[PDB]
């Protein structure tokens, strides 16, 4: 199961 | 026993040629079970092991959107890194990301992972305490302050502590017939003459899973590791692995040499000899 | 620093166009627009980040938005319909993180009407406490009544001796209709100010009920005899009684 | 396809008692779940943020839980104070149509009312005169317990607003009140509150 | 930019036997950047329908790929793997040794 995350640099 | 789940990501930019190439793969131990390629006609996460195909459609949609969203975030991150490092939009650059969890023999969390590399060098990595970051340079510290402000580590810690372990245990039970049933190596020893005075004793280990294995030559119960030509473990192409170790023995001394094979699928460490 | 939105209220006719302004918080590069109607609740419209449109919901093509260089945002609602009457909120976050919070402004309440002849300001009255209430209890309850106004964009505030007071104040949460079966019927709103009897029986205390009414703006023409029902303050007052 | 549902649409709890607010959503793939407070006149304020993989989050008297598998969330407020009166909104952040997109989806909310403890009530119906009129009067039902359900006008010529709490902070005196008025000549304050269940021990002055 | 030279291994999935269908593997690893040209050769000619695994990397971020096709080895047919990479002055050819 992949993680759900949007974390732009 | 000890097990792991990992997700690998690679984004490579091709300016002027179009969108960056994005490829992500998932691994339980040494078994690839999911993949997503941006150059694939099917723009979806594909199954790569049989035990993941029992997952319903809701699962395959979620993994596809996450992969697509990671492709878009990497696209933006590459442009962001050009700004942080003051690089031209003409060169091609690489963004890699790895995350996952190790579990011990009791199924509890051993270690949580999340790290990013830019052009092959470490960029930013979550520490073992899952509550702090290691940044490679000042450019990565820009990202770190933003991730600290946005509480990125709190979500990663929750995933690594919960969903990552719980779903790795789920995969291990569903694919127990392969993930927890080690494949013993089929082994043999070959003899290859070099001169009229010497020859090569090559010890083979084939079809074994997982990849961890120890091939060692011994002359009369003495380690010949110093003079063993040992090849890196390699995939056979059918989810198993291969390896071999060779020694140069004097002609007529072959029976003094023994190949010892250690592997979790072997109920007893093998001791092979040249058999003509 | 918080999210600011202008104007606070908007009452205009169908087919008109309005523009809603928003200033995000300092440091926030992304702006969000939401529509909170009675029929659908809070609904996502559009998201901009550093001038560029990032996300879009079920926004109509007659609804346009923009984020400017200063990060402030504008929402243009054209060809207005009755269904566009809603509370339009603006939000902003630091970036595009899935892990952090969006911060909201106070919103812009928009009212769209078929005809603007139903627009009237309120008529405000102040009612002095019953002397029976002053003997039974030693307390004095004033009652303010704002009547005959439409639409229901009103803010009632009590002012004692020139300062607004909130202790001992209760205002109804929603105006009630005078003709309940009519959707363009006038509204009425009541409010109570309870003080101590000794405080009311001191004639040097000034009590004022102030209703801020929001009506028609400059973007609406007025071709009628009745004074143009614009945004205005209508007040009633009373002093103490020995 | 993401839709958020909250039960109940409105709730009235006694002051001091713990409460629970429910929420459910249709799509288990979410980025985060939030509980908001919306106050009329003011805007929205995020009270709690639960990450995608968290189970609970705590802030003072607030405790929220997340169960993505069942798509449900619960906000627990301990020691309900009158200041907790607001509409509580349940929001989920989940992907949108585009890759990398996200959006808040909101439930219709739960209007929470924390009725204060009305000990020693003194129900009465007073009549008030207009400061600029002698023929204009209003009827005031005040100081009844919060159990009394007031009802709207018996005749369309009359207008009755429902109950409402005022807090005289200086002497810690909170009281219920409702006003009624009409243009009718025979508009007596006795017949004004004649459709509502008025307590019999109600002081009806001259 | 860090650049790393590929390590090349040419081998068969099963112990080769003349006339028996098999798979010719070319396992390249330890290289960076990811883009790489890998061809399988039969008597110096470019083999068509060569498949390759999905790109992955190691702890040190070095990539690895497996290229493979279905082949049938004979006594006479010489098989090889041709790899070209930015870190190479010219393509590197590794002949298949059935003993390795």
């Amino acid at each position: 199961l992949r993680v759900m995350m949007l974390a732009p640099f | 026993g000890s097990h792991s789940m990992r997700y690998f990501h690679t984004s490579v930019s091709r300016p002027g040629r179009g969108e960056p190439r994005f490829i992500t793969v998932g691994y339980v131990d040494d078994t690839l079970f999911v993949r997503f390629d941006s150059d694939a006609a099917s723009p979806r996460e594909e199954p790569r092991a049989p035990w993941i195909e029992q997952e319903g459609p809701e699962y395959w949609d979620r993994e596809t959107q996450i992969s697509k969203a990671k492709a878009q975030t990497d696209r933006e991150d590459l442009r962001t890194l050009l700004r942080y490092y003051n690089q031209s939009e003409a060169g091609s650059h690489t963004l890699q990301n790895m995350y996952g969890c190790d579990v011990g023999p009791d199924g509890r969390l051993l270690r949580g992972y999340h790290q990013d590399a830019y052009d092959g060098k470490d960029y930013i990595a979550l520490n073992e305490d899952l509550s702090s970051w290691t940044a490679a340079d000042t450019a990565a510290q820009i990202t770190q302050r933003k991730w600290e402000a946005a509480r990125v580590a709190e979500q990663l810690r929750a995933y690594l502590e919960g969903e990552c372990v719980e779903w790795l245990r789920r995969y291990l039970e569903n694919g127990k017939e392969t993930l927890q049933r080690a494949d013993p190596p089929k082994t043999h020893v070959t003899h290859h003459p070099i001169s009229d005075h010497e020859a090569t004793l090559r010890c083979w280990a084939l079809g074994f899973y997982p990849a961890e294995i120890t091939l060692t030559w011994q002359r009369d119960g003495e380690d010949q590791t110093q003079d063993t030509e040992l090849v890196e473990t390699r995939p056979a192409g059918d989810r198993t692995f291969q390896k071999w170790a060779a020694v140069v023995v004097p002609s007529g001394e072959e029976q003094r040499y023994t190949c010892h094979v250690q592997h979790e699928g072997l109920p007893k460490p093998l001791t092979l000899r040249w058999e003509p | 620093s918080g999210v600011t939105q202008t104007p606070k209220h908007l009452i205009t006719a169908t087919g008109q166009r309005v523009t809603l302004r928003c200033s995000p918080r300092s440091g926030d590069l992304s702006v969000y627009w939401y529509q909170q109607s009675l029929d659908q609740g809070l609904q996502f419209l559009i998201q901009y980040y550093n001038g560029e449109e990032r996300a879009k919901g079920n926004i109509l093509e007659r609804f346009s938005a923009q984020q400017f260089p200063d990060l402030h945002s504008e929402l243009n609602l054209s060809s207005l319909e009755l269904g566009d009457s809603a509370l339009y909120f603006c939000a902003s976050s630091v970036g595009t993180y899935s892990t952090d919070t969006q911060y909201f402004g106070p919103g812009t309440r928009l009212t769209v009407l078929e005809d603007l002849k139903n627009v009237f300001p309120p008529e405000v009255a102040v009612f002095e406490p019953s002397e029976a209430e002053i003997s039974h209890t030693q307390k004095a309850t004033l009652v303010c009544l704002a009547t005959g106004f439409y639409p229901d964009h009103v803010e009632l505030s009590w002012w004692v001796n020139g300062k607004e007071v909130h202790s001992g104040v209760c205002t109804d949460p929603q105006p009630l209709k005078e003709q309940p079966a009519l959707n363009d019927s006038r509204y009425a709103l009541s409010s109570r100010l309870r003080v101590s009897a000794t405080f009311w029986q001191n004639p040097r205390n000034h009590f004022r009920c102030q209703v801020q009414f929001y009506g028609l703006s400059e973007n609406d023409e007025w071709t009628q005899d009745r004074a143009k029902p614009v945004t205005q303050i209508v007040s009633a007052e009373a002093w103490g009684r020995a | 396809k993401q839709e958020v549902t909250q039960i109940p649409a409105a709730l009235s709890v006694p002051e001091g008692e713990n409460l629970v607010l429910n929420c459910s959503f249709t799509d288990s793939a979410i980025y985060n779940l939030q509980w908001f407070r919306q106050d009329p006149g003011k805007g929205l304020t995020s009270l709690l943020l639960i990450q995608s993989s968290q189970r609970e989050q705590t802030s003072g008297r607030l405790n929220a839980s997340l169960d993505k598998s069942s798509g449900r969330s619960t906000l627990y407020i301990a020691a309900s104070q009158p200041g907790d009166s607001a509409t509580y909104l349940c929001a989920v952040n989940s992907p949108g149509s585009g890759a990398g997109s996200y959006q808040l989806t909101f439930g219709k909310g739960t209007k929470l009312s924390v009725i204060p403890n009305i000990q020693n009530p003194d129900p009465a119906v007073y009549q008030l005169r207009d400061s600029k009129s002698s023929d204009k009067s209003v009827c005031l039902f005040t100081d009844f317990d919060s159990q009394t359900n007031v009802s709207q006008s018996k005749d369309s010529d009359v207008y009755i607003t429902d109950k409402c709490v005022l807090d005289m902070r200086s002497m810690d005196f909170k009281s219920n009140s409702a006003v009624a008025w009409s243009n009718k000549s025979d508009f007596a304050c006795a017949n004004a509150f004649n459709n509502s269940i008025i307590p019999e021990d109600t002081f009806f002055p001259s | 930019m860090i650049q790393r030279t590929p390590k090349i291994q040419v081998y068969s999935r099963h112990p080769a036997e003349n006339g028996k269908s098999n798979f010719l593997n070319c396992y390249v690893s330890g290289f960076h950047p990811s883009d790489i040209e890998v061809d399988l050769l039969k008597n110096g000619e470019r083999i068509e329908k060569v498949e390759h695994s999905d790109l992955s990397f190691s702890k040190d971020w070095s990539f690895y790929l497996l290229y493979y096709t279905e082949f049938t080895p004979t006594e006479k047919d010489e098989y090889a793997c041709r790899v070209n990479h930015v870190t190479l002055s010219q393509p590197k050819i590794v002949k298949w040794d059935r003993d390795m």
